[PDB]
């Protein structure tokens, strides 16, 4: 399972993300012990990688890539999507990650 | 780093490579890239054998003579066949049976050919064919006709009209057109399979590739499914998919093969992941404790031998009796007790013994029971009271506060007790699988592959009998830290084992598996020591690859692009496999039918012919490492049928006779003038031209003529006496023929003079050496018919000789490849029946559906 | 997402009794799914107990043993669907066409 999501709260979060053992690959423009704690196998955004994700987080933000990323992942047909509604971005992206 | 299907697959044949090479070395190369020849077998299964063409190619034409009432009618088949293949010599067997095999391939290839969309014509409310659809070829004899000459033939060339038909309740449009007899029945063969195929076996090949997508779990395209059904569309099969299964595991010496393509063609691709960082941290407070073994664990970086003995090892847990394991010997490197008592214990863990299957040997069983001895025996933080056995093997004594005993412990393949195979049930005959020979069911934990998993949530609160067990025992010894640790790591081992079994029962199911039988016999063979059927594969390990081994697992990440393709590349093997063994059983027939005018010749010979003509993707695929052997390989009746096996069949039927195949022994020697045309009385050459041939209308009288063949041939050429016996019979006006061995011809036309070789050419080659002098039987004869143009009767010197001469060469052939017809009969030869669709109608295969 | 929109189908549309509006292809890929999300085994733990044949839904779950193979399609009385043993067409005063 992978995810799209803006440049910017992925730089901004990368530390809990690498305490959640998540691969980051980022472009940047200037209860018992279980098995696994998350399902996600990679956070990032890249017009490389999006014909293997299967999300898209969006979120307001500024970078110059993020249109083409946000644009070609609408594009999927089969594809899940989720959206930002007020209040801050940290506990809400941290939530869905931990449940997807 | 990451694993994938070619890269595992290149790396498992290099260590096939090298471990063969290690054992034949004994007795006193680079691999192949596996992507080059997996898309050539790709790219050949995407071939089509057919050909879609508007018109017929053209059959029959006509040359015009000086007389306006006759015209001359020649089949070009002959014509253009002649000149397909290579000269015919009696001393090299393998270009004899490579000329047949090319000739007989030429005419399968050209007679497969499908109508689509033929040019039509309006007349009188009804459809005409227009001229050029029909095989019959008349722009000559138009402008020299007269008038109602012309119109006969136009009438009859108009009263060709377009009747209705049906094909499996689909409407055609027939007509009659002309065209040779091979060929007619190649198509007329391909046309009658075409009908055939559209009521029973199609349906139950759609049905098949359903059931095995379900299977699978992979949902196949809605054409593939759903287009049978269509209307408007043919669906022509030429690779059936319910391919038998024994075609594939029938030719010798080729289990390394199959395995091989079976990891090249079905093993996904995913990521190696590292288990939860809480169970490190467990780790760093058990380092306040130093007497635990693996506080010395060293985690640093592996080495690049370490990463490719984990490959090694997780590619031999995922075959369950393809891959066993075994020891490397590394007498320099020194190691440390600690290290080999822990990579003990892991291999007690994750691997198993026996009891319905095996992947060890009893050597490293026997290893790893000392070293878990030696685990529970040397080191210890404190002393535990023990009691001994009275019989001196590894692992009999009582060590605990309890009765606890370890005489169970003790590997054995009888039972398979001690390790994850202890009581439980591995093996599961449930359903009859999509692949007749492979029903079984694998499971190394337990637990059924049906049901789907969370890793997230799974692994928490249920055990099996082996761990438990050992859970106990270990707890009974007092070592808590160690219980501990592999309480932590329990939920990570089931995991990896669930995932294993189901990659194992889910997509390595294909063709190239091993059936039942092998499959059961393998344990047998290890416990006897005696092998009869192909021989297990044997690999080495260190004993930190082992620890290794345990830390990693494997998760695939996503599956092979090409796994919904592997059916048609089976499939398309198993005809091609069908195809040599039908072209190996026909040539042994056609040799042995006529044993005294062919020559007879070793089996290699045309087994290399064969091969010779074959395509080179089955090459690569097949040859992946005697004789007779391949004798008996042939000898067995399987098969696989297919639509080039059905042609390649009709070929060879039709090619039977030699008269059709332009191969013949009839040539004869005599003396006759040539006759000259008459230069003088220019009018009577105006309306009377010339014409000879060499073709007699019928053999000549048996009396008269006398036998020769090559061994009486040979003897007066050895003598010296041939010459002089040739003159004899010449000068007693009798004739003379050259029998015995095959001669290949050729016909040719000439408008003028022909140059004087082909007129004083001589039906065999005489040269001397200096046991008297050697004779050759002829390279080629050629057949000539001369019909002079009366417009170079005005410049002579190209249709006049200056001496009488004669000519010697006469062959005579049954079929009638030149006739001399008159008007009349230049559009009675309209005889067969040809049937067509519309261009409106779409022609479509199974492999043109999946986007080959 | 496959195996909701499996289990969500099986009870959108309907299927056999008088008519249908979807295909075989779908009613299978349905059932197939509708297989993979009650053998998706997630959070508790529940006894089954598979059939004989390896026909999908073939199997019994719960500690009453339901038989779920009843729910697998088939378009001579559409026991699957909406359609399944409930009157759905009938007829009135005569219409004006």
């Amino acid at each position: 399972a992978m995810l799209l999501a803006p440049g910017d709260v992925i730089k901004r979060s990368s530390e809990e993300l690498k305490q959640r053992q998540i691969q980051i690959n980022l472009i940047d423009w200037t209860a018992p012990i279980g098995a696994r704690e998350s399902a996600v196998m990679l956070v990032s955004n890249s017009i490389k990688d999006v014909v293997r994700a299967t999300a898209y987080f969006t979120a307001p933000t500024g970078d110059p890539h993020w249109k083409e990323v946000a644009r070609e992942a609408s594009k999927k047909k089969n594809i899940l999507a989720y959206t930002s509604t007020g209040g801050d971005v940290k506990t809400e992206f941290l939530h869905l990650i931990d449940h997807l | 780093s990451s694993d994938s299907g070619p890269l595992l697959s290149v790396f498992a044949l290099q260590e096939i490579m090298q471990k063969v090479r290690q054992v034949q070395a004994d007795y006193m190369f680079t691999v192949p890239d596996v992507q080059k020849i997996l898309d050539d077998i790709k790219a050949l299964a995407a071939e089509q054998v057919y050909k879609i063409v508007k018109v017929p190619s053209i059959s029959f034409r006509h040359i015009v003579m000086q007389s306006r009432d006759r015209v001359l009618r020649v089949d070009t088949y002959y014509e253009e066949m002649s000149q397909v293949g290579d000269v015919i010599t009696e001393d090299e067997p393998e270009k004899f049976y490579s000329t047949i095999i090319k000739k007989v391939r030429f005419i399968r290839g050209k007679g497969s050919f499908i109508l689509h969309d033929i040019p039509t014509r309006d007349h009188r409310g009804m459809e005409v064919a227009e001229p050029e659809v029909l095989g019959v070829e008349f722009k000559n004899v138009l402008p020299v006709l007269t008038a109602e000459h012309r119109a006969m033939i136009q009438n009859a060339l108009d009263g060709s009209i377009i009747e209705n038909g049906n094909v499996a309740t689909r409407d055609v449009d027939v007509f009659i057109g002309a065209c040779s007899e091979p060929v007619y029945r190649i198509y007329n063969r391909l046309q009658g399979y075409i009908e055939a195929v559209q009521l029973q076996e199609l349906r139950n090949s759609i049905g098949w590739l359903e059931r095995l997508g379900h299977r699978k779990r992979i949902t196949y395209s809605q054409e593939v499914l759903t287009d049978f059904r269509r209307q408007d569309t043919i669906w022509v099969l030429a690779l059936q998919l319910p391919v038998n299964p024994q075609v594939v595991w029938d030719v010798p010496r080729s289990s390394i093969a199959n395995l091989i393509m079976n990891i090249a063609t079905c093993l996904p691709t995913g990521e190696y992941i590292a288990p939860n960082p809480r169970i490190s941290s467990i780790t760093l407070t058990q380092r306040i404790t130093t007497t635990g073994p693996f506080a010395i664990l060293t985690g640093s970086t592996p080495t690049a031998q370490q990463l490719n003995d984990v490959r090694k090892i997780y590619l031999a847990l995922m075959f369950p009796g393809q891959i066993i394991l075994d020891l490397k010997i590394d007498p320099g490197e020194r190691m440390d007790p600690a290290v080999r008592m822990v990579a003990g214990v892991v291999g007690h863990l994750l691997f198993t013994a026996g009891g319905r299957f095996t992947n060890l040997t009893q050597n490293m069983a026997r290893q790893l029971d000392i070293a878990l001895n030696d685990y529970l025996l040397y080191m210890y933080n404190t002393r535990v009271q023990v009691n001994y056995g009275p019989t001196g093997e590894p692992l009999d004594f009582q060590i605990g506060r309890n009765q606890y005993d370890c005489n169970v412990f003790r590997a054995d393949f009888a039972t398979g007790t001690g390790y994850n195979g202890w009581a439980t049930i591995d093996v599961e005959y449930r359903e009859p699988a999509p692949y007749v020979h492979a029903q079984r069911y694998i499971r190394y934990c337990g637990i059924d592959s049906r049901e789907l998993i969370n890793p997230t949530t799974y692994g928490i609160g249920m055990t099996y009998h082996c761990y438990n067990e050992m859970l106990r025992m270990l707890v009974a010894a007092g070592k808590d830290s160690e219980a501990a640790y592999f309480r932590s790591m329990l939920p990570f081992h089931m995991v990896r084992f669930a995932r294993i079994n189901q990659i194992i029962n889910e997509d390595l199911h294909s063709v190239f598996s091993l059936p039942d039988d092998m499959f059961n016999a393998l344990l047998p063979d290890l416990i006897a020591g005696a092998h009869q059927n192909a021989d297990p594969v044997v690999l080495d390990v260190s004993w930190i690859s082992l620890w290794f081994a345990f830390n990693r697992s494997f998760e695939p990440t996503h599956r092979n692009e090409m796994l919904e393709v592997a059916p048609l590349i089976e499939s398309v093997y198993a005809s091609e496999l069908s195809v040599m063994k039908v072209d190996m059983r026909h040539l042994s027939l056609m040799q042995r039918r006529f044993p005294d005018v062919l020559i007879q010749a070793r089996p290699s010979h045309f087994w290399k012919a064969v091969l010779n003509d074959s395509p080179e993707a089955v090459k690569a695929v097949m040859n992946l490492s005697n004789i007779r052997d391949m004798m008996r390989w042939v000898m067995l009746p399987s098969l696989q049928p297919s639509l080039k096996l059905a042609l390649e069949e009709e070929a060879w039927a039709a090619a039977n006779d030699f008269e059709d195949l332009m191969l013949t022994d009839q040539v004869y020697m005599h003396r006759d003038m040539l006759p000259e045309p008459r230069l003088d009385d220019i009018e009577r050459f105006r309306q009377e031209g010339f014409y000879y041939t060499n073709m007699l209308e019928a053999p000549p009288e048996i009396d008269r003529v006398v036998q020769y063949t090559y061994e009486i041939a040979r003897l007066q050429a050895n003598m010296g006496q041939f010459r002089a016996a040739l003159r004899r019979i010449m000068d007693d006006d009798d004739w003379v023929r050259f029998g015995g061995v095959l001669r290949t011809v050729r016909v040719k036309f000439y408008d003028a003079r022909p140059p004087d070789d082909v007129l004083q050419g001589l039906p065999f080659s005489y040269d001397t050496n200096e046991a008297y002098a050697t004779i050759k039987y002829a390279t080629e004869t050629t057949i000539f018919y001369l019909i002079y143009n009366v417009e170079f009767s005005n410049t002579p010197d190209s249709l006049v000789l200056i001496n009488p001469t004669y000519t010697m060469t006469k062959v005579f052939i049954n079929k009638r490849i030149v006739e001399r017809v008159r008007v009349g009969q230049i559009l009675a030869v309209l005889n067969r029946r040809f049937v067509a669709y519309k261009g409106k109608m779409r022609i479509m295969d199974i492999t043109q559906s999946l986007k080959m």
